[PDB]
């Protein structure tokens, strides 16, 4: 009986082996067939349209992190103060204020002792404020003094959070002046393009991220190497130069991506890094933005990342959540789903 | 006896498995076309 | 003969229904990996113990949830993990398929067959962490689980729903005892009545693959493989599988137990699971305690072993009996893990190397082996005949120092010594030879009624066996009576005595001495 | 004001609260696991204030299925258990939830399980003896009222019957109640105890609190405190004498060690928690006599590796007032309760406490029994006839004494129809004085099994 | 796309790579040391992905003279070693470089030293005695052809001598290929084994792979994998019975521990790495026979401080089909081989395989020796005269049995000048049956010490004036 | 390559050098001796252990 059972087991082992071989060759031929069919751009457009239709039927969902409670609350207070200041300050004063805040932040980063004294949590605000005037009461304008006094009058879990908050305020001021100019979309696009190229050129990002070297040399390199070109927004270049100058222990391309994310968040949008297999159409782009906004509610700014391996569909990723309509992903699923 | 039956069955089933592999090489086109149609979401004749 | 119709049928069915529509997936990224642990940033909504899919079909378990990342235990092929890989959350805690189709199959802790015998049809799925039956969902343990070993069945009886630890040094016969129990369940299986049948689960944790193959071969020889399932976590498996294997076996057994079936589950052995869990915990940087174990190793084993229970008749009356194995070093039962498991379980069978070498096989130390369930796990005949064994053996062990001075011993004490010698020889049992409960009852009746007093020690074993043959050959009605009434009636007792006396007239001792009267 | 989960590491959960809403140490917080298979409400006991509005908590239930960021609610008080007469006849867990009838006791008054011992000035300075009514305990190992008694016994020596007997006697004579605390309780044995107490009809006199094997260390650590809180209510509020059973106290110590390890504390000698003595004191110091009422505790003690110098038993024995050994030999001899009269001991068997006559009779009984124990081996191997005439006279007297140490227990009524007996202490003293003087040697041994005082002895003698 | 050295701490090196260029786990990287005295090319094995494009690696050679920031080149694969029939008769190191003839084997096929074990369905239990000619081994722990054999023992109890004896008795006339793996043992012993195999004409069938105790932890970790890869090629590809000798496998474990704490993982009990059992399981499970493909593997397992409860030997025990436990107590008595009969074991010592007479005689010998061990302390204190007559007979019989279990081994002549002897299994069974029956109780016990069969016993007894 | 175990108990008994014969050993053996010494002292260590 066990011998006959062994015969049957070996028979169906062979059957499973043959099924696996047939499935493998069939999926390989299907991959070749889809590769041949997808060459036509009309096929690209049809696949993207079908994925958009599928998304439109998708039921809407509902759902810096590294800051702890005290640092996050103090940053919230600082941004609250900054908005009120900037509203009256207006664009030119915003330029001056951003430069002054960046200089103050790099000074704080340099003088570790001063940073520690201004960062240690304390009950009262009179001593810290008093020292702030005693240091730079008249050197910089009143707006910067008020913002710095508010920044140091609050509590921070770690001292580095203070420098981070000041840098954030300076970035916010630059973004606010950009908004006043009304070319916010231009700076968004420039920042995202710079992030993409820095990521694609890790050597340059590593060279910039070496904060041991003087800031002036790094910013000069950036000006005369990458960000200084006829087709560059002035405000985006200023933001990139500011972040690199103040950079310390942070990935450069990651810093640029953070600038872009903050810039889009200024108006409340959500950045959706849509990676399509080909350049999209205006109608398709608008339809995609609308459907993503409906799914996630909040307005969505879509950044396109073309790539051939996708073969179709859109591999959307927003807010740590991915909708993978890629045709290549479908091929992988077909191959791996076999018995 | 179990061992000799096992080996003779092994050789015969290997032979007929090669034969069935030869036989099933034909219908691969249809199955691959069906799979491609399903993944693409639109039927493709090729 | 392999038909080509099914070959095409399977693939055409698969492709025709290859619906791979898109869906929203929470993603994370591997930020570091090492030694079978991967830390994954992202996955904000992942649950503790959630299964995670890494690229290439790799699986992990989310164990450490932090504000920075998730430390996950990779369940296999850890070398494929790389920094930057995308990790998906399945949305499920660990679960295994369960069903009657798992009988006769060898699977890994995820339920995937490894015997190469094809697919296993799952009746349903069951989470590994489903809570144990509550204190009010049980009833008293009152049904014997016959191991077929006279030593256990008489001295440390095991009832259905009990957790009896098998603890001893290496090569003392622990696996032999467990496999003997599994084989002894064959007659109950053949009965066909589920109220008598026992499904068996054998969890092999950390054993080398050829050892598991040897155990499976032994089970095949005895026909036990029709009602046995083997969950294999060989030594080459990731620490995650070694840590999960007992829980997989327990989940399968629980599926059977909650449907009114009776299950015997063997864990061979829990010490290796504890070692694997300690490895995982240390690699996760969890605080170590005594012997470097984490603070919840006792919880590990206690939650595992409390799922073996005798359910109340409202829930179906099914049961699961646990036979955890613990390997001690230098006979140190006061080590951390032996102490924990001894505390957790109902009774202990202590196997000793010195007894094994002395010829006492199975090498169970009846002096220290205990069964808190006791007589409730014995049939009436067994309880009656075995009543005097404990005191007889204790007195014999006390008197063993006076072996050579029998002239100075009073008549009673020399009788005690001789009876104890015969009884020790009685409890010996060859490997892979379980005895039916009626056979054990008759053998113990021989020992404790003084019918062995006229036989030399060196012949007792042989005598016993031959007598058991003789009865089964010509006086099977005694075995019937015992089995179908669970008691030794007076008429049966007298008939058995006459049969014993006739056999003694027939018996030939090794040295030619007459064993008559 | 509600917090949210930040870190989950096994039973340890870190929770972040708003700036000024951090729970007090030992507060109970409630979280929710919504995953269907494992859906439950987690009770988290606050263990440490990590700073920056984070608290480290021990989960009382397994954290499998718990998600980061889920809301954590503060109850504003530590673990509280229901108190009052309504808890008797019911089974609760360390958290106060009723097991035999979920939802029961939710409207009862609830007391925090973390309470201080009676004020030093409120302690009854003078030790007092607990007149159980059992000859062996009253004479040889008297129990201290408001004291602690270690109980030692293997399987099948009548330990459960002795617990039933103590419940019966405390309920009947003293008009008291009983709280059983199963620390590290096996679920099978918990169910068995529940059913057996129901069968004996003493479940109505007892409140059962089970922290089981398969629960995380926190509940096994706190179940003794929960049962102690119920007993403290019975003593201080109902003005009753309470008998608290703890089984096993060593498992309370081991759960404390496990929790300490989980919280990152460095182990002290032999791997135990650094605060082992402090934890044991916080527990055992609440079991005392105050305001004329008392909690007396009988505790099962496990000794690791039989090493009485091991830190856990060494710490526990600092608080124990008496010890009662249950011997399989005595049980096999049919003597009930199977108390080993020689190994069992009491710290108040002292002329200062029990008086001169009691002490003298006890010492004489101990001497006779000890010398009979010495003769045991000679009698067994060489036979009784080998003994001298004085030796045989002493053997007869000692056998009679050890048989008279047996008694017909109230709990024994269910098994054997004969009802139990209570022997007044003075009657026991005079009876054993007579026995040690040989004033009963002429009577047969059988007259001395499972009887009460001298009246019962005589009456059974005329029955032979 | 090349990495750079960031941190150097002993045998562990941290390397930073450009994002997207991080080597896979167990990849082999190359770094240059250009200091004139110690100039070399370090091979680094990627052990961990530390994050931020940093990888922690184990160096296979001493890192002396290495400089932070130097270029690290990723080979894209794991450490690979030559495989084929050409490796026979040559000595390789853990990295696959031939030592006797440098440059040899570089054109061969190369196999990665990291491999998965055979599938469970392919495993077949092995039960076939491998007669050796040693009385104690053949009687009480019979070896399994195609099975796993270990020699446990403390330091300097006779593990290496017994390995050489088995090479003389098993590998000399073995049909197939032999692979010897020196794992963290003495270089002098490796040279001696090389010369001995060459002089015995066995080298041409043997592949030697050496990583000595003087090498860094990484080499001692991976030499076993390299030798096992060679053996696996012979088993799976060439299809011939393989003899695999490993000495000492414990070193593998030790090597891992030496680096474990430098790799950032908290120590386990007794200072071992937490991954002790898992690494050991991977390695051991790779060493096995599969259905129709035989590897007879014999491993010497060091037992630290003579402690058999140590985690390393305790974990190794589970992986063996037969174990010969060498004891310091037996060694100190002058009994050689210093086998502890009461502790050694074999899975084929049962009546089904070895037969009823062999099993009966072995059980009787074990029972007698156990009783002798039990009575030894009584004899030490109270003296032998206070025993019963049967106990006195048993003591005499047991002393003679334990003497007769000793044997003059072929490999031991260097230590005694006495040529070795070989005893057939049937003669061993008959002789020990006679001993247990008391047939030789009259001969002096010294007549049983370090001899061969019964003829040698008679001759030695005659030499002592007894018959 | 072997060891010479020295014991204080042997030293006090007068065994100087206090070499513990049973556990002391050389892993080279007769190869490290001249022919005459190897002949006379072939099995001296085993003799003394016994
Ligand atoms: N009753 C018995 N009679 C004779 N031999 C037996 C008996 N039980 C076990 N043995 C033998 O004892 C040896 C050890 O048995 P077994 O493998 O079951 O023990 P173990 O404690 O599980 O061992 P390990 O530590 O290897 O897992 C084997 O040779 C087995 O055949
Ligand atoms: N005084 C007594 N009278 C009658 N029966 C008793 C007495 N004491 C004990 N027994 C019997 O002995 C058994 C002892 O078991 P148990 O009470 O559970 O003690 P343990 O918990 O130590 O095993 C009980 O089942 C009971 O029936
Ligand atoms: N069979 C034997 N006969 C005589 N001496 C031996 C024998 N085996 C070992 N020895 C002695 O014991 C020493 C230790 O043996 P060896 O195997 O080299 O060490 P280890 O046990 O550490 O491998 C040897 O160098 C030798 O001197
Ligand atoms: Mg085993
Ligand atoms: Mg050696």
């Amino acid at each position: 009986a066990q011998g006959a059972q062994q015969i049957q087991l070996m028979r169906q082992q062979l059957i499973r082996q043959l099924r696996t071989g047939l499935g493998a060759e069939a999926v390989n031929k299907a991959a070749e067939i889809v590769r041949a069919h997808v060459a036509d751009p009309q096929a690209q457009s049809a696949t993207v349209d079908r994925f958009l239709s599928e998304l439109e039927q998708m039921a809407p969902s509902s759902v810096t992190s590294r800051l702890r409670a005290a640092s996050r609350q103090s940053l919230a207070a600082l941004v609250e103060k900054f908005d009120s200041v900037a509203g009256g300050l207006d664009a030119d004063g915003l330029t001056n204020l951003a430069d002054e805040l960046a200089s103050v932040a790099k000074l704080l980063l340099s003088e570790t002792a001063l940073n520690k004294h201004l960062a240690e949590p304390t009950d009262d605000s009179a001593p810290k404020v008093r020292l702030l005037e005693r240091l730079l009461s008249d050197k910089v304008s009143a707006t910067t003094l008020d913002l710095l006094r508010t920044a140091v009058s609050n509590r921070w879990s770690t001292e580095s959070n203070l420098i981070d908050a000041v840098e954030h305020t300076a970035r916010l001021a630059l973004l606010k002046r950009a908004e006043i100019a009304g070319e916010v979309d231009e700076v968004e696009e420039q920042l995202f393009r710079f992030g993409r190229v820095l990521d694609a050129e890790p050597r340059l990002s590593a060279l910039l991220s070496d904060y041991t070297t003087p800031a002036e040399g790094r910013v000069a390199l950036l000006d005369k190497a990458l960000t200084g070109r006829p087709g560059v927004n002035q405000t985006a270049a200023a933001l990139l130069s500011q972040t690199v100058g103040l950079l310390r222990g942070e990935r450069a391309d990651e810093a640029v991506i953070d600038l872009a994310e903050l810039a889009v968040s200024r108006r409340g949008e959500v950045v959706a890094h849509v990676s399509a297999a080909a350049e999209l159409s205006d109608a398709q782009r608008t339809r995609l933005t609308e459907v993503l906004s409906r799914i996630y509610g909040r307005p969505v700014s879509v950044q396109l990342h073309v790539d051939p391996e996708l073969l179709g569909g859109l591999s959307i990723t927003v807010g740590d959540e991915v909708i993978d309509g890629s045709i290549a992903s479908r091929l992988a699923a077909a191959q791996t789903g076999l018995p | 006896e179990v061992a000799q039956t096992l080996t003779q069955a092994d050789q015969q089933l290997s032979a007929q498995g090669d034969q069935v592999r030869s036989g099933l090489e034909s219908s691969v086109d249809g199955l691959s076309a069906k799979l491609a149609s399903r993944i693409l979401g639109v039927d493709v004749n090729s | 003969t392999i038909s080509a119709a099914d070959i095409e049928g399977a693939i055409e069915d698969y492709v025709s229904s290859f619906s791979a529509d898109t869906e929203r997936e929470e993603i994370g990224t591997v930020i570091d990996a090492g030694d079978g642990i991967a830390h994954v940033e992202g996955l904000p909504s992942v649950m503790t113990q959630e299964l995670l899919e890494f690229p290439g079909g790799v699986l992990g378990v989310a164990l450490n949830l932090d504000e920075h990342s998730v430390g996950a235990v990779i369940l296999g092929e850890f070398e494929k993990i790389e920094e930057g890989q995308q990790v998906k959350r399945t949305g499920e805690v660990l679960s295994v398929p369960v069903g009657d189709a798992f009988l006769g199959r060898v699977v890994n802790p995820l339920g995937q067959p490894i015997d190469g015998q094809g697919d296993i049809a799952a009746e349903t799925r069951r989470a590994l962490e489903l809570q144990a039956p509550s204190v009010v969902q049980r009833q008293s343990v009152s049904e014997p689980l016959q191991t077929g070993i006279k030593a256990i069945d008489a001295m440390t009886p095991i009832g259905r729903g009990q957790r009896q630890l098998i603890i001893g040094d290496r090569k003392t016969g622990k696996t032999a005892v467990c496999v003997d129990t599994i084989l002894n369940q064959r007659e109950a299986w053949l009965t066909g009545d589920p109220k008598q049948q026992v499904r068996c689960v054998y969890v092999a944790i950390g054993q080398k693959g050829t050892t598991i193959a040897s155990v499976k071969r032994a089970l095949e020889e005895g026909g036990a493989m029709e009602y046995t399932t083997i969950v294999a976590a060989p030594a080459s498996d990731a620490a995650g599988f070694k840590w999960l294997a007992p829980y997989t076996g327990s989940a399968i057994g629980q599926h059977w137990m909650y449907n009114g079936k009776h299950v015997l589950i063997v864990f061979d052995d829990l010490s290796k699971q504890a070692d694997a869990y300690r490895a995982i915990s240390l690699l996760l940087r969890r605080p170590p305690g005594r012997e470097a174990f984490p603070g919840d190793v006792f919880y590990l084993h206690s939650r595992l072993l409390e799922r073996c229970a005798k359910l109340s008749d409202e829930l179906g009356g099914g049961s699961m009996t646990g036979l955890p194995i613990i390997e001690t070093k230098a006979n140190d039962i006061s080590a951390f893990i032996p102490t924990n498991v001894i505390s957790i379980t109902d009774g202990q069978c202590f196997l000793e190397s010195d007894l094994f070498n002395q010829g006492v096989r199975p090498a169970i130390n009846v002096g220290v082996s205990v069964s808190r369930v006791g007589g409730a796990a014995q049939i009436k005949a067994m309880k009656e005949v075995a009543g005097s064994l404990r005191l007889d053996l204790s007195q014999y062990r006390e008197l063993e120092a006076f072996a050579a001075f029998a002239s100075d011993l009073d008549a009673a004490s020399k009788a005690q010594l001789d009876r104890g010698a015969r009884l020790v020889e009685l409890l010996k049992q060859p490997q892979y030879s379980p005895l039916a409960v009626e056979e054990q009852v008759v053998a113990i009746f021989l020992g404790t009624q003084g019918h062995l007093d006229s036989v030399p020690v060196e012949d007792v074993q042989r005598f016993e066996s031959e007598l058991l043959e003789h009865v089964k050959a010509s006086h099977s009605d005694i075995f019937d009576g015992i089995r179908e009434t669970k008691k030794l009636s007076e008429e049966a007792e007298e008939k058995l005595v006459s049969v014993i006396n006739e056999f003694k007239k027939g018996f030939q001792a090794s040295d030619g001495s007459s064993v008559v009267v | 004001t509600a917090g949210r989960v930040v870190r989950i590491t096994g039973p340890v959960v870190d929770v972040e609260f708003p700036r000024g809403s951090v729970p007090e140490l030992f507060n109970a917080l409630h979280a929710e696991i919504t995953f269907g298979a494992l859906a439950k409400t987690l009770t988290l006991e606050v263990a440490q204030h990590l700073g920056d509005s984070l608290v480290r908590c021990i989960s009382m239930q397994p954290t499998d299925g718990l998600v980061r960021g889920v809301e954590v609610t503060d109850t504003g008080a530590s673990i509280s258990v229901p108190v009052g007469d309504g808890v008797k006849g019911h089974v609760f867990n360390a958290l106060g939830d009723c097991l035999d009838d979920p939802g029961y006791g939710k409207d009862f008054e609830h007391w925090s399980i973390h309470r201080k011992p009676p004020a030093f000035s409120d302690l009854e300075p003078r030790t007092e003896m607990l007149e159980t009514g059992l000859k062996v305990v009253d004479l040889l190992t008297p129990y201290v009222r408001g004291g602690k008694i270690a109980l030692f016994g293997g399987a099948g020596v009548g330990k459960t019957v002795l617990i039933q007997e103590m419940i019966n006697r405390i309920a009947r004579n003293f008009g008291g109640t009983s709280v059983f605390a199963g620390v590290g309780e096996r679920t099978r044995e918990g169910n068995d105890l529940w059913v057996e107490l129901a069968d004996a009809n003493v479940l109505k006199d007892t409140a059962l609190v089970f922290g089981q094997m398969d629960e995380p260390p926190g509940t096994r650590m706190r179940v003794a405190l929960s049962a102690l809180t119920m007993a403290e209510f019975f003593r201080d509020e109902q003005g009753q004498d309470v008998l608290l059973f703890i089984d096993n106290i060593f498992r309370f110590t081991q759960a404390g060690s496990e929790v300490s390890t989980l919280l990152g504390r460095m182990p002290s000698a032999v791997g135990y928690q650094p605060t082992l003595a402090d934890e044991m004191g916080e527990l055992q110091e609440r079991i005392t006599s105050t305001r004329g009422r008392s909690i007396t505790s009988m505790q099962a003690v496990y000794v690791p590796a039989d090493d009485y110098t091991d830190p856990a038993p060494a710490t526990t024995f600092a608080h124990l007032d008496a010890t009662t050994e249950l011997s399989r030999a005595v049980f096999s001899k049919g003597i009930f309760p199977a108390v080993d009269p020689l190994a069992s001991s009491s710290t108040i068997l002292d002329p200062a406490i029990v008086g001169d006559e009691h002490y003298r009779v006890a010492q004489e009984v101990i001497r006779i029994l000890q010398r009979y124990k010495d003769l045991q081996d000679i009698i067994a191997i060489l036979g009784i006839d080998e003994l001298s005439e004085e030796d045989k006279q002493l053997v007869n007297r000692a056998r009679r004494i050890e048989r008279f140490l047996s008694q017909n227990m109230m709990a024994a009524e269910q098994f054997t129809g004969q009802p139990g007996s209570t022997v007044p202490l003075k009657e026991t003293i005079e009876a054993f004085d007579k026995l040690t003087k040989g004033e009963f040697d002429h009577l047969p041994e059988q007259a001395f099994f499972l009887i009460g005082g001298l009246d019962d002895l005589a009456k059974k003698a005329e029955s032979l």
